[PDB]
């Protein structure tokens, strides 16, 4: 029903906590999933400085990921927002980059 | 007993 509402060309920060390298994870990330579409990888951080940070082709130069490890925290920089970054946003643990989802943040970009 | 993967790019 409700969420976030940017214009075209407009900029926007998430953040999600992080609990820090489990047995079974080393990082954090997020996914989207649009209108009527199936849920798509955006962004994804190691907690290990260097080891990794993806991006989806679709947001590389206009979304940046980044962790501050002694906040226990990842963000994630959407700036240059189009309509098509339309979408629910959801974060989830990573293991080697890939998301693991067992909660989100609507965001409408107008043109 | 289940889990929903999104999976990093090819």
């Amino acid at each position: 029903s409700g969420g976030v509402f940017v214009q075209s060309g407009g900029s926007l920060r998430l953040s999600c906590a992080a609990s820090g390298a489990t047995s079974t994870f080393d990082g954090m990330g997020w996914f989207r999933q649009a209108p009527g579409k199936e849920k798509e990888f955006v962004s994804a951080i190691s907690y290990e400085q260097g080891s990794y940070t993806y991006y989806a082709d679709s947001v590389k130069g206009r979304f940046t990921i980044s962790r501050d490890n002694s906040k226990n925290m990842v963000y994630l920089q959407m700036n240059s927002l189009r309509a098509e970054d339309t979408a629910t946003y959801y974060c989830a643990p990573a293991y080697e980059g890939d998301l693991y989802a067992f909660q989100g943040t609507q965001v409408t970009v107008s043109s | 007993g289940s889990v929903q993967i999104v999976y990093k790019p090819k």
